[PDB]
């Protein structure tokens, strides 16, 4: 059955096991993987 | 002989029954048509009954001398034998008073003749049977939008060989008669007129005859589609909205972006009509008196 | 007139014409309500029009529509999503509660009436209009389920005039306790019939039409969606179902 | 945002093997397995419009072009915006008309109105088809095909439309334009065959289908029902495409010569052969 | 009060501003003056 | 009813505001003297 | 649990530890951190 | 909260990327003057 | 269970919380800025 | 399992690298100049 | 009998040799051959 | 009975003085020969 | 019973010759040669 | 019988009268001669 | 008691006085011989 | 009764200011004679 609270579901303690694992680390995983990649991107080509 | 029960239909005829009674007429519909039971468990099968008064037999009539008159000019090159006559049913032709002669009815038989008795009496057919679709919405109680989607389709016959060829002033400026003559008519208003596609007028007239397809290729499918619930009774969906107006008006919201009211989808079904051979019209009253060329119409109201 | 002008009195009287007809449809159904009951988000670019006086066919009141709109009829899905957006699931069993893709509703005890003064929707032990007497003739005949097994049957016909036409087929029971079900889903071919829609032990869950010879308004809603029940779940998930449910063409 | 009595409706599923994976309702919009599968093709083929406005020449899709390949290359492709990257935009295009009509389905299972719709527009596959697939395989190359523009397959449908002499004796296309003059014949009579009972003039009691029966019977001798209309506007509207992708798989690949040339097999009959008559006589 | 997000902050309203950016990103490629990056060659 | 309110502002009147911006320029950014973006340079 | 009336949902807390909590991610990397790529190009290039 | 974690939170980045990336490459394809193969064939 | 007659709303006191918290405040700062973004744009460049 | 490994990896990867592999031989098998095995004959 | 007595004699007048005596005209007129009315300014 | 007594009389005979007349008059109007109302000055 | 004694040779039998004389006759009479109607002149 | 009066009796005299007039009081304006409105005049 | 009388009193009323008007007078509008509008100097 | 009052005598009341005025008002401003909106260099 459904319950009440804050918030469901779910799923304390998964705020930060679960929306921080897989949702922060998007915020690197490829944030700054296209900062790495970028160094091999941003000077191909436009200065011709 | 008994009227059987197959399987997976289905089906049960009808007796001696017609419709209703207010303000049409008794002593003037004929016998109880006899009914055609030949595997009618898809649809319906009755014949009969039919208002046969002076408001509809003035285009029986009407249109029959318009049926023999071209047709009395569909007899007249064979050679005399029943042979050639089905042979050029379609070869055989015959054009109104010349590009030259016009506003005097002088012509004698031959050479620009039986234009001029076809059209005379289909004159009171068809503006004898819009009012066949006006006034038997009158009989009962009901409405007019039956025959203003039919003054909107003698809009485009109300220019052709009607309004145009008589301020300007001549009958070749009207519709030959046949049944390929026309078609040697068809692509004429084309290309003397420098193509009309630069002619969004005559395009959009087009454009209004490419959404009776974008709207009757669904209708005819989801009202036999929400059939099996209750929607094909259009006359209990409106005003008591029952199930019907559930799956087929959340089935196209979600899909294409929004869906419609069980009376409005007769709304927009008639806002792609009174506007077809409306737009034709118009668009047909602005070719001749406005832009020939319509290429140089559309590069100057166009690209220009 | 010129060959800059009337296209002009067409940019302007129609632009909005897809406006002034979007609003004609946005009739019923609107206004948009949350998932509880609730003024919702809102009702678009073409929001909804209030309503003109609606005439009856026979005297059933001054019912304007769109009309009632609120929560009247009970509806049973246990918010799985409290946000709005991800769906919902039905208590127990889902063809009890009557939510998801069984639907129905609750009108006025007034069936539909045509205007001899009688009803609309009767059997043929409703109307001696016409029978059998001649040769061998094939009204009663035994039926089968989508479970692929015997499920009752069927030796009579709801007859129509005005559409002369059918809209159910009426199973004799062991009992009599009536049933009802719809009429374009079937698929009969030779001597025994075949629906592919609810199994043969759930045919009693169908509504007994509270009159066997009349429809109410209000029947006519489960009676004809109970079998869109069983067209949304079934059938998990291994085994007969898999090829039953599944292929076929029709 | 969704609907009043959106609310019994609501239920997971739908799609087939794999789960509700895909098939969160983004607004009124459903997307579904094939939702997102036209949010991947419709992305796209935005770009293909702009994307021969730097390679043929405009920007505005007045006059935007990524051409057809040429019609000699052979089972192959072609340069580029000359059928190159016309034969890219085709599988986004189909790849997206399939990705809908199929889309419907996590509807139809879903809830369980007919699947006499994954079928309406499959005559509109059936008729996009016949002249990007259906035509120019087999008489050489990709070359026999139209643009995809508003203002370029105009100029190509008519003043490069007299390859066959005239089209009108191309007898299909004149069934299906006997089959096409009426859907909107079905259209004009039926959406206003639903309009005016409970405005019929102003205050009057409403119509039943008995009044139904007292004025398309007072009207043209044929009253099929109000379910003989449905089955009489899928009559109208479907069909028009069968008898013109009829009217051209044996057109050009068969008969790229005039069809003005096709109404002389009808006079020669052994019984009027030697024979001269009218107009023709 | 009222409104979504769950739902719609995670495939729906990411695809606004995106309705925003991207289409006019390619606006100032477009011109031959700004560019920013395209005039190279020459 | 008639007119609410917590839906308008995230996904319509951004693209309102901006519908009534767009129709607006490339005319001013057209006309035989204004542009005010591509001439810069003489 | 299953609500009935205005303007749930909503609600509480449900809306302060969520709503609050997600929607500013779409409203500050791309108001003022939007002024942040401003950077290059306030100054590249207006002025020629 | 909510949402989803062991559903949608690795293909509302898979797809979604292809869904402006690999898609957004057809733009500086839509190039050929520039192009990291249509170079020489200015 | 949803609502009453017309209108709830309505509905005093309840016709000022939502109608006059993103639809009065983010309009007159939106009309301050057509006379703030417009007067200091009043003068260029209409004279050269 | 977080991904789906048998059903989009399985066969819905194996047309995701079909995504990628034939649109792209109408635009590298094509280009205006290129072929290198086409023209055998001029 | 088999044909109406009092209905087809008195409206029937004027569809029996109506749809007749209109294209049996139009052949003994058939113009130049005949005149004798038209004769007169000649 | 049937024989339509006050209606052929009042409304089929008040257009047979249109139906029997005037299909007729537009043919011998413009003929030389009578003229009568188109002699002119010669 | 099997033979129409009342409806076919009454009702029937007027459109049975009625098919077979009025698409006949449309065939010998007005031939530039024969006429019997026309020639009685020239 | 078989008809009434008392309605139609407003329609057979209002416009029923113009039927007639429209389609014959346009065949003599055509005459640059005639005119009686036009030639009044110089 | 066959028709109608008040449709025709408020709507139907309109083809006696507009419909007959509005299209006769842009054809005497168009005709140089009265001008009114198209006086001013000639 | 007789037709809608509350509803077409009001709101229909506009296109008889508006759509007959304006395409009234669109021909004697085309007019090679009128103008008078034109007239300022004298
Ligand atoms: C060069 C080729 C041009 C082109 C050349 C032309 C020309 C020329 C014309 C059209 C016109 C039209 N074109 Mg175009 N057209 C092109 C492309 C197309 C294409 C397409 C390829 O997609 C289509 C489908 C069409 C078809 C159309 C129509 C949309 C439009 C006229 C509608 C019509 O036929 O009403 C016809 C309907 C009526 C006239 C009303 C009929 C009702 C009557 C009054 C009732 C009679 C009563 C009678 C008694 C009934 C008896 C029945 C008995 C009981 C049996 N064109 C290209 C671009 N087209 C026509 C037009 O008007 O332009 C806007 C026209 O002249
Ligand atoms: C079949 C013979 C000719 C042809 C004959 C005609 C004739 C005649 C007409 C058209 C017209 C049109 N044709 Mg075409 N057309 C052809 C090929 C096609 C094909 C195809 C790929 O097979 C399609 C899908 C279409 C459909 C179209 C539309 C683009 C356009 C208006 C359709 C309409 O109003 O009716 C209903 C259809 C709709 C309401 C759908 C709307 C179609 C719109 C215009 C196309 C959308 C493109 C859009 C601008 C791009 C947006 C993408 C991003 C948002 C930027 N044509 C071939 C080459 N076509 C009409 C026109 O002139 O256009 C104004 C017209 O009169
Ligand atoms: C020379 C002039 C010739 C002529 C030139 C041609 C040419 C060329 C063609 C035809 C074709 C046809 N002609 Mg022709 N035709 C003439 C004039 C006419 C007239 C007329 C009354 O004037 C009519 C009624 C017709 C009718 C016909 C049909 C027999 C046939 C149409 C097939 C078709 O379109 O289905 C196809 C259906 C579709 C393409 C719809 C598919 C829908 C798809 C799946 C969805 C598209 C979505 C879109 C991209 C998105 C836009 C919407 C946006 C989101 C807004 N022609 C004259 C006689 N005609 C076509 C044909 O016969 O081949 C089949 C054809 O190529
Ligand atoms: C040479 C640089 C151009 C320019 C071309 C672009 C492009 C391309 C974009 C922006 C974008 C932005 N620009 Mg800018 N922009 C310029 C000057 C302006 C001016 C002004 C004249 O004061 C205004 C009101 C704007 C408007 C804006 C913001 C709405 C947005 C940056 C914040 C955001 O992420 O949302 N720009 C100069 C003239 N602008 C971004 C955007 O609109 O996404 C929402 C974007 O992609
Ligand atoms: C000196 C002239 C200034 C300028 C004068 C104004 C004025 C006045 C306004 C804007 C406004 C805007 N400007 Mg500016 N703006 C310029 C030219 C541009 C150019 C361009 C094509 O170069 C762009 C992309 C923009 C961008 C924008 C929009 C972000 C914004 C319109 C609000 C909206 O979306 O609705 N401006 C030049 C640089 N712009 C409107 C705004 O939102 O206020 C800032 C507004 O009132
Ligand atoms: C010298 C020749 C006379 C003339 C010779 C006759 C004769 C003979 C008859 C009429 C008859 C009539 N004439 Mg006259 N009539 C003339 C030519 C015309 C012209 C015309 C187009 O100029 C018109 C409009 C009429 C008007 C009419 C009808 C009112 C009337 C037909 C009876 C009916 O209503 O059915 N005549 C010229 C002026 N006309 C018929 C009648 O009944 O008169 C009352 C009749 O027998
Ligand atoms: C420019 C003025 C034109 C003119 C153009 C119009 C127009 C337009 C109308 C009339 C209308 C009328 N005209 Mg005037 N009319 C003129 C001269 C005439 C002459 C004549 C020459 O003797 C006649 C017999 C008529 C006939 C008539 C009346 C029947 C009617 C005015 C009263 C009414 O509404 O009923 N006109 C002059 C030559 N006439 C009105 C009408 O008949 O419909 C109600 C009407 O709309
Ligand atoms: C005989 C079949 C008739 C028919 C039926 C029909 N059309 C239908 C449907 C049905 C049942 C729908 O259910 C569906 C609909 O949504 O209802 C309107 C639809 C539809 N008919 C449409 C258009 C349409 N149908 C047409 C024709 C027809 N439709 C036939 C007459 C035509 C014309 C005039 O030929 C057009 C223009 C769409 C509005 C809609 C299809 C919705 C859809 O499937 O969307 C998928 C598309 C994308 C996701 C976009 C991706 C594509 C690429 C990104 C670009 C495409 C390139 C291409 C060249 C586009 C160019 C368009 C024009 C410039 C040609
Ligand atoms: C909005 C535009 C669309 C449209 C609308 C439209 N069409 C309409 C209408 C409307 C509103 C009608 O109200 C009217 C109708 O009643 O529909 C059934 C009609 C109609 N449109 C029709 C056809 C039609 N539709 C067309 C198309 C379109 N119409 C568009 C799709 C076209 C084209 C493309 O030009 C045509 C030709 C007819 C079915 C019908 C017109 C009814 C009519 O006027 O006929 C009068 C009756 C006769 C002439 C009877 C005479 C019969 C023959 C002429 C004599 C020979 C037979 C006779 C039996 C001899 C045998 C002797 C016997 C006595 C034994
Ligand atoms: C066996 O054969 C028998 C004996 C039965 C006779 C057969 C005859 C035949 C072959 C009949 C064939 C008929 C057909 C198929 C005709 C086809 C017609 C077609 C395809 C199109 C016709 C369209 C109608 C047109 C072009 C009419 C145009 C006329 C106008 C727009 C207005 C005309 C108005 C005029 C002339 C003014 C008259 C009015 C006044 C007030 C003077
Ligand atoms: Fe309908």
């Amino acid at each position: 059955a459904d319950k009440s609270d804050l918030g469901y579901t779910g799923l304390t303690d998964e705020q930060a096991q679960e929306l921080h694992s897989v949702y922060m680390s998007g915020l690197w995983l490829f944030s700054a993987v296209a900062i790495v990649a970028h160094l091999a991107v941003y000077i191909w080509r436009p200065w011709f | 002989a008994e009227y059987q029960n197959i399987f997976s239909q289905v089906q049960v005829r009808g007796p001696a029954d017609l419709g209703m009674t207010e303000d049409v007429n008794l002593a003037n519909r004929s016998g109880v048509g006899p009914f055609s039971t030949l595997l009618g468990w898809f649809g319906n099968a009755q014949l009969g009954p039919i208002y046969l008064g002076s408001l509809g037999v003035l285009s029986l009539f009407s249109g029959l001398m318009w049926f023999f008159t071209i047709g009395i000019w569909f007899w007249y090159q064979a050679g005399w034998n029943p042979a050639v006559f089905l042979r050029d049913l379609f070869f055989f032709s015959l054009e109104p008073p010349a590009p030259e002669y016009g506003l005097s009815f002088a012509a004698p038989l031959k050479e620009g003749g039986l234009w001029l008795i076809a059209s005379f009496f289909m004159f009171v057919a068809v503006w004898s049977w819009w009012g066949r679709t006006y006034l038997r919405a009158q009989a009962l109680g009901m409405g007019k939008h039956t025959a203003w989607a039919f003054l909107s389709a003698i809009w485009l016959w109300m220019v052709l060989g009607f309004i145009r060829p008589i301020l300007m002033g001549s009958w070749s400026e009207a519709v030959p008669y046949g049944i390929f003559s026309h078609l040697d008519w068809t692509n004429n208003f084309s290309l003397v007129h420098g193509n009309l596609f630069y002619n969004p007028f005559h395009g959009l007239s087009i454009a209004f005859l490419y959404g009776s397809a974008l709207l009757f290729a669904m209708h005819g499918a989801t009202i036999l589609a929400v059939s099996r619930f209750g929607g094909e009774r259009e006359l209990e969906q409106i005003a008591d909205r029952g199930t019907a107006a559930e799956r087929a008006a959340l089935f196209w919201r979600w899909t294409m972006g929004f869906n419609a009211t069980m009376e409005g989808i007769h709304r927009w079904a008639i806002w792609m009509a009174v506007l077809v051979t409306l737009t034709g019209g118009i668009g047909i009253l602005l070719s001749g008196t406005v832009v020939d060329n319509w290429y140089v119409w559309g590069q100057n109201h166009g690209m220009a | 007139d010129l060959a800059s002008l009337a296209i002009y009195s067409f940019w302007i009287f129609l632009a909005g014409l897809i406006y002034y007809l979007q609003t004609e449809n946005m009739r019923e159904g609107y206004p948009l309500e949350n998932e509880d009951g609730t003024p919702a988000a809102n009702q678009g670019p073409f929001p909804l029009p209030k309503p003109k006086t609606f005439i009856l066919p026979h005297g059933r009141g001054t019912l304007t529509v769109p009309g009632p709109e609120s929560e009247d009829r009970p509806i049973a899905l246990a918010r799985t999503a409290v946000s709005e957006g991800f769906p919902h699931a039905p208590t127990g069993d889902p063809m009890k509660d009557g939510v998801g893709p069984a639907s129905w509703v609750a009108r006025r005890d007034l069936p539909e009436l045509d205007g001899h003064g009688h009803n609309k929707i009767k059997p043929m032990k409703a109307a001696a209009g016409f029978h059998v007497s001649a040769g061998k003739n094939p009204i009663g005949l035994p039926v089968r389920g989508c479970d692929l097994e015997i499920a009752g049957k069927v030796v009579d016909i709801w007859v129509d005039i005005p559409e002369q036409m059918a809209r159910f087929l009426e199973v004799e029971l062991k009992d009599g306790s009536t049933r009802l079900l719809p009429m374009q889903m079937v698929k009969v071919q030779s001597n025994r019939v075949h629906v592919n829609a609810l199994s043969s032990d759930l045919f009693a869950g169908i509504p007994t039409i509270k009159s066997p010879t009349e429809v109410t308004l209000l029947e006519e809603d489960k009676i004809c969606g109970y079998v869109a029940g069983g067209l949304m779940y079934a059938a998990p998930k291994r085994k007969s179902v898999v090829a039953a449910m599944l292929a076929e063409y029709a | 945002a969704l609907l009043s009595f959106e609310r019994k409706y609501r239920v997971p599923g739908g799609t087939l093997v794999g789960g509700n994976l895909f098939d969160f309702w983004v607004g009124p919009f459903y997307v579904g397995f094939f939702g997102v599968a036209t949010f991947f093709f419709a992305a796209l083929g935005i770009i293909l419009i702009a994307w021969s406005a730097v390679l043929q020449g405009t920007w505005n899709p007045q006059l935007i072009s990524v051409y057809p390949p040429a019609l000699e290359y052979g089972l192959g492709g072609a340069p580029l915006a000359k059928g190159g990257l016309w034969q890219i935009i085709t599988i986004c295009a189909t790849g997206a008309f399939v990705s809908w009509a199929l889309r419907e389905v996590e509807i139809c299972r879903k809830l369980g109105i007919g699947y006499h719709i994954p079928f309406a527009f499959a005559f509109a596959i059936l008729a996009y088809l016949t002249l990007v697939l259906f035509r120019p395989v087999m008489m050489g190359a990709w070359g026999y095909a139209f643009p995809y523009g508003i203002w370029t397959h105009l100029d190509w449908v008519s003043n490069t439309g007299y390859t066959y002499g005239n089209f009108h004796y191309n007898p299909a296309h004149m069934i299906a334009i006997s089959f096409f003059f009426t859907n909107a014949l079905a259209l004009a009579l039926h959406g206003a065959l639903v309009l005016s009972a409970a405005n019929p003039e102003k205050g009057k009691e409403m119509r039943t289908p008995d009044h139904e029966d007292t004025f398309f019977r007072d009207l043209v001798g044929y009253s099929i029902g109000t379910l003989g209309i449905h089955r009489l506007g899928l009559l109208l509207s479907l069909s028009a495409v069968f008898f013109s992708a009829l009217c051209m798989i044996i057109t050009g690949t068969i008969w790229f010569d005039q069809w003005v040339d096709w109404w002389q097999w009808w006079v020669k009959l052994p019984w009027w052969a030697n024979i001269p008559g009218g107009i023709n006589g | 009060w009222m409104i979504f997000d769950p739902r719609r902050v995670f495939v729906a309203q990411g695809v606004f501003l995106f309705l925003l950016a991207v289409m006019i990103h390619l606006i100032l490629l477009s011109t031959p003056s700004y560019n920013w990056l395209e005039i190279s060659a020459a």
